[PDB]
C-alpha cells in the first residue's frame, strides 16, 4: 500500500 | 483485474471505441493498453492515469470515477486488425494480460460483383482451384475451404475479398454451396 | 527497447532441453518471460531477477523452467524434459524502470515439441494460373498459390515478380488449415493470392513465382528413413504470362 | 524547509561485500526495513504493521544500484569513499533509578562509509543478551547514524559501548555508569 | 581500511501545511556526492555533477519515465501521506517529567512524540531567563524523543508544554 520510488538504471556498463 | 469485450467488428474508416471495465481500481493504479498483431508480441500504444490522454495511434478517455476506461481508434484501417489488451496496475509487476478484444476491420467495397472462377495448375492440367472473389464484406464463408482474406492494390486504391477452395476430386458451382453465396453471382 | 531472441524457431524431440536467450540493447530494470500456446492467452511464466532466484508464477516450477540473468541486459530460459504441451511461442518482455507503463516485447521463439520426428514433411507448392473469365469481366488476373502436405505450422509465403518481392495486391491466409482434421498428426495447407492487371498477366515475359519458406529439422536431429530428410528448405512454384 | 519530511525509499548499496539496505523513513525515524536475505518486511512501528510492502521491490531496486555503482566506478576512475570519524554518545532512555528498568542508548553519528561494529561491554566481558540495533538512518549530508540498545535494570556495580569504524585508529569505547 | 564504494538513492517527500505544499525530490548519490536529482518544482532530471549528466540526459530522453516521475508527486508523496494521517501522524505520547538534583536542578522530559516542546523553569512564579542550559533534542530512535533542561541554583517548578498535553505539566521541587 505504501507506494515506493524506484531508481532508474544508468546507461552502458 | 480487468474485464473487456471478447471481440468486436468494424469497417474501415470508422471510429472504434473499446471500453475497459476496471472496477476495484486503486488510486495509484495506472491504465495501459497494448496491441498484439498475430504471431508477434504485444506493442504498447497509449498510457493514461485519472487523465484522458491523446496520442498519435490513438486517444484514451478516463472517466473521473476511474471505474472504467475507453480506448478510441480514429479512422481504423485494415492494418489495425489485432488483439487489444487492457492492463491496470501500479508497477511493472502488476501488469497481467487478459483475453483482450479481437478487432476485425472489414473493407468498404463500393462496387461489389460476386463471382466464382476456376483456376488450373501451371504444372499439370489435372488439378484445379475455385476462386470466390469480389464479394462484399458482410458475407461470410475431402473438400477444403479457406477463410476470407482481403487484398489491397494500392496503385488503384482497389480492395477486394476472396476465398479459395480445392478438392482432389468437384465443381466450382457447388464449391461454396455451404456459404450464403449471394444470388448476384457470376459463373463461367 | 530492442530485444533479440536467439531461438526465432526450432523443432525438438521429447525429452530434450532447449535454452532460449533474451538480449536487450539498453539497460533495463525488469525482464519477464511469457508463453503463448497456439490458441490461448499470453501466460506469464516468471520474472527474471538479477543475482537472485526467479519469481515463478503459480504452476511454473524452477525444475522445468530454470531461469538465469547474469546481467540486467541478458536472460536465459530453459525448458527441460520437453513434452508436446510445451509447444508454444516463448516471449520475453522488458521494462526500463519498475515505474514504467511500456513493456517492450521480443519477436518471440516458436517451439513445437514432437513425439515422433517422422511426421515432418516439407510443403508442396503449386501456383494456379488466372482464369480467362476473370480477365474477361474484371480485367484483372488473380494468381492463387497453394502449399500442402507440411506438418509443422512454420511456413512463410512470399510472392516474387520478375525476381523482386512484391507486397501490393497480395493476400495470404493468417492461419494454415489442417488437411485431415480430427487427427493429431494432421498435415497443414496454406493458400495465397496475387492479383495484377489484365495487360500485365497477358504479357509473356513477366515472371510470377510463389515462394514458400519452410522451417524443419535442425542439425541435431537424426534421420534414418529411406525418405529424404525434411531439412529447412525453400519450396517454390512459378508461372509465366500467356 | 517543510513541516514534515519522509524518505519513501532509502536505498543503499556499497562495494564492501555487496551490502544492501532498503528502508522507509518519516520525520527521521525508521518506519520499516526489508531484509534482503529473508525477503521479509520488518515494521518498526507497531501501528504500521497493518500495511503491506512487497519485499521483492527492494531486491530489484537494489539490483539497479548494483549496476549504477559499477558504472560510477568506471566513470570516476575508482574514486573510493572517505572514512569520516564517528561521534559516539551513550545515555539512558529514562531517568536512572537503580531498581526500575531502563534502556541504554549508544548513538553513533557521522557514520560514513556505512560499515560499523557496535558491541556493548560490561566489566571487560562482552554482553549479547538484550541488545538490538537500528538500521542505518540517513542524514542531510548523505552520511548515516546508527543506534544500539541494551535493556537493563540499573545497579551500583552495573557498561561500555565498543564502536569499530574505519575512521578510527583504535576501537572507541564510551563508558556509562549510574 | 579497505576501499569502499557507496551508492545511495533517496526518494524523499516534503510536506508543508499538511497536503497544501508537497515537494518531491529524488536524490541519486555516489559516495557522499549527489550526482543527479529530480525535483518536482523543476519537472525534469537535472545533473548536480558531471557524473550524473549521462543519466539525466538518458532519463529525460525516455518520455515514459518522465511522465511517470512527474506523477510520482501524487502517487508517492500525496498517496503515502494519507497513510501517515491514519498512523504516524496520530501517534501521541505524553511526556514524563521528573526533577532530580545533580547546585544543579535537572528536569528530565523522556518519552514524547511528536518533537514539539517548550520547557520553562520558574522560581516562585517568576520565569528564570538566564542561567538555564538545555540539552539538544535527543532522538531515541524508537519513535520517542527526550530532552534535559538543567538549571543551576523556595519552590522551583518545571513548566512543560506539548501538543499531546491539553494543559502544561508543572512538576515542582523544593529543599
Ligand atoms: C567488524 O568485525 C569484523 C570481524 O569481527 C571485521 O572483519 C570488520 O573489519 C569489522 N568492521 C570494522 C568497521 O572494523
Ligand atoms: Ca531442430
Ligand atoms: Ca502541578
Amino acid at each position: 500500500q505504501p507506494f515506493p520510488q524506484p531508481e532508474q538504471p544508468f546507461p552502458g556498463s | 483485474k480487468t474485464t473487456q469485450p471478447i471481440s468486436m467488428d468494424s469497417y474501415e474508416g470508422q471510429e472504434v471505441n473499446i471500453t475497459c471495465s476496471h472496477n476495484n481500481i486503486a488510486t495509484n493504479d495506472y491504465i495501459t493498453w497494448y496491441q498484439q498483431f498475430p504471431s508477434q508480441g504485444p506493442r504498447f500504444i497509449i498510457q493514461g492515469y485519472k487523465t484522458k490522454v491523446t496520442n498519435e495511434v490513438a486517444s484514451l478517455f478516463i472517466p473521473a470515477d476511474r471505474k472504467s476506461s475507453t480506448l478510441s481508434l480514429p479512422r481504423v484501417s485494415l492494418s489495425d486488425t489485432a488483439v487489444y489488451y487492457c492492463l491496470v496496475g501500479g508497477l511493472a509487476r502488476d501488469m497481467r494480460f487478459g483475453a483482450g478484444t479481437r478487432l476485425t476491420v472489414k473493407p468498404n467495397i463500393q462496387n461489389p460483383d460476386p463471382a466464382v472462377y476456376q483456376l488450373r495448375d501451371s504444372k499439370s492440367s489435372d488439378k484445379s482451384v475455385c476462386l470466390f472473389t469480389d464479394f462484399d464484406s458482410q458475407t461470410n464463408v475431402d473438400v477444403y475451404i479457406t477463410d476470407k482474406c482481403v487484398l489491397d492494390m494500392r496503385s488503384m486504391d482497389f480492395k477486394s475479398n476472396s476465398a479459395v477452395a480445392w478438392s482432389n476430386k468437384f465443381a466450382c458451382a457447388n464449391a461454396f454451396n455451404n456459404s450464403i453465396i449471394p444470388e448476384d453471382t457470376f459463373f463461367p | 527497447a530492442v530485444i533479440s531472441q536467439k531461438p526465432s524457431r526450432d523443432i525438438c524431440q521429447r525429452g530434450t532441453s532447449l535454452t532460449i536467450q533474451c538480449q536487450v540493447d539498453s539497460q533495463v530494470t525488469m525482464m519477464f518471460w511469457y508463453r503463448q500456446q497456439p490458441g490461448q492467452s499470453l501466460t506469464l511464466i516468471a520474472t527474471a531477477n538479477q543475482g537472485s532466484e526467479a519469481t515463478y508464477e503459480s504452476g511454473f516450477v524452477i525444475d522445468k523452467f530454470p531461469i538465469s540473468r547474469p546481467n540486467l541486459t541478458f536472460s536465459t530460459l530453459t525448458v527441460s524434459n520437453m513434452s508436446p504441451e510445451d509447444s508454444s511461442i516463448y516471449l520475453c518482455s522488458v521494462a526500463l524502470g519498475s515505474d514504467t507503463g511500456e513493456l517492450f516485447f521480443g519477436e518471440g521463439s516458436r517451439l513445437t515439441v514432437l513425439e515422433d520426428l517422422k511426421n515432418v514433411f516439407p510443403p508442396e507448392v503449386a501456383v494456379f494460373e488466372p482464369s480467362e473469365a476473370e480477365i474477361s469481366h474484371t480485367q484483372k488476373a488473380t494468381l492463387v498459390c497453394l502449399a500442402t502436405g507440411f506438418f509443422p505450422d512454420h511456413v512463410e509465403l512470399s510472392w516474387w515478380v520478375n525476381g523482386k518481392e512484391v507486397h501490393s495486391g497480395v493476400c495470404t491466409d493468417p492461419q494454415p488449415l489442417k488437411e485431415q482434421p480430427a487427427l493429431n498428426d494432421s498435415r497443414y495447407a496454406l493458400s495465397s493470392r496475387l492479383r495484377v492487371s489484365a495487360t500485365f498477366w497477358q504479357n509473356p515475359r513477366n515472371h510470377f513465382r510463389c515462394q514458400v519458406q519452410f522451417y524443419g529439422l535442425s542439425e541435431n536431429d537424426e534421420w534414418t528413413q529411406d525418405r529424404a530428410k525434411p531439412v529447412t528448405q525453400i519450396v517454390s512454384a512459378e508461372a509465366w504470362g500467356r | 524547509v517543510a513541516d514534515h519530511v519522509a524518505s519513501y525509499g532509502v536505498n543503499l548499496y556499497q562495494s564492501y561485500g555487496p551490502s544492501g539496505q532498503y528502508t522507509h523513513e518519516f520525520d527521521g525515524d525508521e518506519q520499516f526495513y526489508v531484509d534482503l536475505g529473508r525477503k521479509e518486511t520488518v515494521w518498526c512501528l507497531p501501528v504500521l504493521r497493518q500495511f503491506r510492502f512487497d519485499p521483492q521491490f527492494a531486491l530489484t531496486n537494489i539490483a539497479v544500484l548494483k549496476h549504477n555503482l559499477n558504472s560510477l566506478i568506471k566513470r570516476s576512475n575508482s574514486t573510493a569513499a572517505t572514512n569520516e570519524v564517528p561521534e559516539v554518545t551513550v545515555f539512558s532512555k529514562s531517568p536512572v533509578t537503580l531498581g526500575q528498568p531502563n534502556i541504554l542508548i549508544c548513538l553513533v553519528d557521522n557514520i560514513f562509509p556505512p560499515v560499523v561494529n557496535i558491541t556493548w561491554l560490561s566489566n571487560g566481558h562482552s554482553v549479547t543478551e538484550g541488545v538490538s540495533e537500528t538500521s542505518f538512518l540517513s542524514k542531510s549530508d548523505h552520511s548515516f547514524f546508527k543506534i544500539s540498545y541494551l535493556t537493563l535494570l540499573p545497579s551500583a556495580e552495573e557498561y561500555d559501548c565498543k564502536v569499530e569504524h574505519w575512521g578510527l585508529d583504535k576501537p572507541l569505547l564510551k563508558h556509562w555508569e549510574p | 581500511s579497505p576501499e569502499d564504494f557507496v551508492y545511495q538513492f533517496k526518494g524523499m517527500c516534503y510536506f508543508t501545511n499538511g497536503t497544501e505544499r508537497v515537494r518531491l525530490v529524488s536524490r541519486s548519490i555516489y559516495n557522499r556526492e549527489e550526482i543527479v536529482r529530480f525535483d518536482s518544482d523543476v519537472g525534469e532530471f537535472r545533473a548536480v555533477t558531471l557524473l550524473g549528466l549521462p543519466a539525466a540526459e538518458y532519463w529525460n530522453s525516455q518520455k515514459d519515465i518522465l511522465e511517470r516521475k512527474r506523477a510520482a508527486v501524487d502517487r508517492v508523496c500525496r498517496h503515502n501521506y494519507q497513510l501517515e494521517l491514519r498512523t504516524t501522524l496520530q501517534r501521541r505520547v505524553e511526556p514524563t517529567v521528573t526533577i532530580s538534583p545533580s547546585n544543579l536542578l535537572v528536569c528530565s522530559v523522556t518519552d514524547f512524540y511528536p518533537a514539539q516542546i517548550k520547557v520553562r523553569w520558574f522560581r516562585n512564579d517568576q520565569e528564570e531567563t538566564a542561567g538555564v542550559v538545555s540539552t539538544p533534542l535527543i532522538r531515541n530512535g524508537d519513535w520517542t524523543f527526550q530532552i534535559l533542561v538543567m538549571l543551576e541554583m523556595d519552590v522551583y517548578t518545571c513548566h512543560v508544554e506539548h501538543p499531546s498535553l491539553q494543559s502544561p505539566i508543572t512538576v515542582e521541587w523544593r529543599a
